[PDB]
């Protein structure tokens, strides 16, 4: 890795930052006023003997919520390409290690699932919780494979613990989708298979990219190629998620 | 099955005020949303309220300032409250859920 | 470390063993029959508009439970004192490490907590599986802080991890406990809050055994200390648990 | 407020069947468990059935292969069938949920 292409991410970081402002910014101009509960099912008696009827805790208004999660983004871009942070961000890119891509993903991807699984008809605000837990710890897996280990020397163990650490939320899923033991003759509809199945796909490109990188072939043994992989597949996810739910739930207003 | 049924209405002269009443059925009434529309004999349809299960509530722009929707827990029970009617609401209101449907009553207004 | 003080692990493990067979099998011979139910709520209709009556999915009994996280310790104990497997044991014990005890754990804790969540009042599937999977991070975390790290070089970040980690599910006991939002008039035991308190506090006992173990002491420099540690706290714990469910609930018969 | 309300029993002859039923109250009834229980005039208690809200039915010793407690979801019933009584079932049956107590009901069984 030379000057210049460390130059270069600077105007790349700069034109993410701007695309994802002025997505945020035309979402919170034009959405409506929609919400979705977080619920709470108390006991009346002995630990298993007698329940009551479930009431409504909290709220979760739906724009806001995208909005956060594409200004999150739109933040830590414009961060990055300042002036004594990019120093620093050079110089850790020499290193072969980031570190602001962690911080912002582990309160971004956390917020997708959360809506997503919300979307499909989960309320507890435990299962909503564990959910944003098991999210910040896939990536927090991810971060300490990058930082204790080295290409081509055929380590993969924190890799492999985040793949396990990362596939509760979609069997929770599963499971709401396929509803055993209910009575009811209503069918799902077409757009929250859509969105469950285009997410899948894209967390299992993330998770490639992060694979080939470390595996260290002939042509990925440059350090920039994933760098530049991250950045595109970031701006990609956060745009085709943000307007599926806004055309189907936010629009008729 | 679920089965919603209401009563009120009927006919009223102009500066009079009337409380609908709609009652539900076998579904979880503390989380689900409720909502109340409007049909007039030559027209297609309208809003008239939510109640959003939680407390919150949103009009349709042109009944603000002059009606109320209120739910009761523990009972099933969902009220609206009609005050200074004028000579134009003469119709037939519905009580709605997720597509569960119910026979709707006539609101008749005098001059 | 030398041959006698590895030497004396064989009896040593082999004694906690019978102990907790012998529990075990007491359990299992005296316990009656009782159930606890996992539950959730459909919706019929839209993502967002109506909802169905909570329908009962599972039912857990408490004994078989209790039995299976006794039996799990004993079978490990079991293993570890035999032939080649000891030498292995050994083998890695020289080299500051040992892996039998993270595969034991990440399974019986998992199981102590379902238990205990279970009984304060949460009965939504997702919410268990998800307090699973946070839990097996956590201790996963704990073995790549083994794993990655050497005591007294002041490196403390899986450490860190996993107490971040590990305090999910314990925020979300306390939501429940305190209950807000509810409509009812009956009060908690009193077991409850004895078995909610005396577990935070074995559970903040494991964290500080890791911590003063790495930080490398003039006493605790030396690792079968830390070893003794971990194996007599996981004896008391479990039976400090197995017998508190049992006289309260499973007793009257 | 949880109120349970049973109906049925009175006085038959030694061969006879009963069928006795409780209706339930402002609760979840499809989750929560609940119990018959009997007392005769100059003993203490006794148990008699459990439900567990899932299936699943224990009985108390003495009334084995003679009594079958069953349950009915979307309507809170519960239904107890005695068969094949006998000259010592005289008593008065309570339904029972976690301690939220009904006012019984009185068995007869003559010669
Ligand atoms: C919640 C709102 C505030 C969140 C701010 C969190 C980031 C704060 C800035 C941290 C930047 C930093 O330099 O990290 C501090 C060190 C990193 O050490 P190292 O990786 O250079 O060896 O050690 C650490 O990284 C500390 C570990 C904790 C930071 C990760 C937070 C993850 C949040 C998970 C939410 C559930
Ligand atoms: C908005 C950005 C998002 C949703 C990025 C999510 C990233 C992931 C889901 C990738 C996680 C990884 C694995 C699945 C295993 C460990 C390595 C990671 C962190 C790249
Ligand atoms: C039956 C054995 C049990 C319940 C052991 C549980 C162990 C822990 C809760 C300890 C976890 C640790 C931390 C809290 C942080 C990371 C290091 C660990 C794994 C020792
Ligand atoms: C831990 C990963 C695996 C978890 C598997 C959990 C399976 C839950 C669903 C099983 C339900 C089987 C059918 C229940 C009986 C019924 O039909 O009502
Ligand atoms: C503490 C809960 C965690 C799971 C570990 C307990 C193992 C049992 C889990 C439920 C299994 C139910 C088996 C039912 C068998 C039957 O049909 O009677
Ligand atoms: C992510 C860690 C912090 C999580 C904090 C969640 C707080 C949930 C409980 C807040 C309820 C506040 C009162 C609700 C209004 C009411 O009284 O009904």
């Amino acid at each position: 890795p030379t000057v210049k292409e460390i130059k270069s991410l600077q105007n790349f970081n700069r034109i993410a930052g701007v695309f994802h402002l002025l997505q945020m910014l035309a979402v919170l101009a034009l959405a409506n006023d929609f919400a979705l509960p977080m619920t709470g099912t108390y006991l009346n008696g002995p630990p298993g003997t007698t329940f009551s009827a479930p009431v409504v805790i909290l709220e979760t208004p739906v724009g806001l919520a995208v909005a956060l999660f594409l200004g999150l983004s739109a933040l830590f871009h414009f961060i990055v390409s300042s002036g004594n942070f990019f120093k620093r961000y050079s110089a850790s890119l020499m290193k072969n290690q980031n570190i602001f891509r962690w911080v912002e993903y582990s309160l971004s991807s956390s917020v997708m699932i959360v809506l997503i699984a919300q979307i499909c008809g989960i309320a507890d605000i435990v299962a909503l919780l564990a959910i944003f837990g098991v999210n910040a710890s896939m990536i927090l897996f991810g971060w300490l494979q990058e930082k204790y280990t080295q290409p081509k020397d055929g380590d993969l163990l924190p890799f492999w613990f985040g793949c396990i650490a990362g596939i509760v939320p979609w069997i929770g899923l599963l499971i709401y989708v396929i509803a055993p033991g209910s009575t009811s003759d209503v069918a799902v509809p077409g757009f929250v298979y859509g969105i469950i199945i285009s997410l899948f796909l894209f967390f299992n490109s993330f998770a490639l990219v992060q694979y080939l990188q470390y595996k260290g072939k002939g042509k990925w043994s440059n350090y920039l190629r994933g760098e530049r992989a991250y950045i595109v597949l970031s701006l990609v996810a956060k745009s085709a998620l943000a307007w599926q739910i806004f055309s189907g739930t936010l629009i008729p207003a | 099955m679920v089965q919603l049924v209401e009563s009120g209405g009927g006919l009223v002269q102009a500066g009079g005020s009337l409380r609908l009443s709609c009652a539900a059925s076998g579904m979880a009434f503390s989380i689900s949303r409720m909502e109340w529309h409007r049909q007039a004999p030559g027209n297609e349809r309208e809003l008239v309220a939510r109640i959003t299960g939680g407390g919150r509530t949103t009009y349709g722009d042109s009944v603000k300032g002059r009606f109320t929707i209120s739910r009761d827990n523990a009972k099933s029970m969902v009220y609206l409250q009609m005050n200074s009617l004028k000579p134009e609401d003469t119709a037939v209101y519905y009580c709605n859920t997720g597509y569960f449907w119910g026979q709707g009553t006539q609101v008749t207004v005098s001059s």
